[PDB]
């Protein structure tokens, strides 16, 4: 897959907003 | 259909623009300690039960998520989100929502 830049910016917000490691 | 980013990030607005509300609305109806509702630029966490772990659907809005599963936050007895062991950020576990998790 679809729009990687939606894909690409949902990466972003799980990185720093899923924090149990 | 093939959600766009800006779609996407709209969205996210206008669902962040709803946890202000709820946000507001409990401050301005206050009751015991739980844990307050808290906006963490994905979904918005409701009023949790102390010393539970708080289940939120994940959220319908975000176009990559996996709307069957759950998003996990922990309120410990005291009324605040616990913060992950040896870091000093909120936990939250999505990998229910999310494939590459
Ligand atoms: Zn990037």
């Amino acid at each position: 897959i679809q729009d990687l830049r939606r894909r690409f910016f949902l990466h972003h917000l799980i990185a720093e907003x899923h924090t149990a490691e | 259909d093939v959600m766009t980013k800006e779609e996407q990030i709209f969205l996210l607005h206008r669902a962040q623009a709803q946890c202000e509300k709820r946000l507001k609305e409990v401050l301005q109806r206050p009751a015991g300690r739980p844990c307050l509702p808290e906006w963490d630029h994905i979904l918005c966490w409701p009023l949790g039960a102390p010393g539970e772990v708080v289940a939120v659907p994940c959220p319908d809005y975000i176009y990559d998520f996996n709307h069957k599963g759950h998003a996990y936050r922990r309120c410990d007895r005291n009324g605040s989100w616990e913060l992950v062991p040896g870091h000093n950020r909120t936990w939250a576990n999505y990998s229910e929502c999310v494939k590459f998790l």
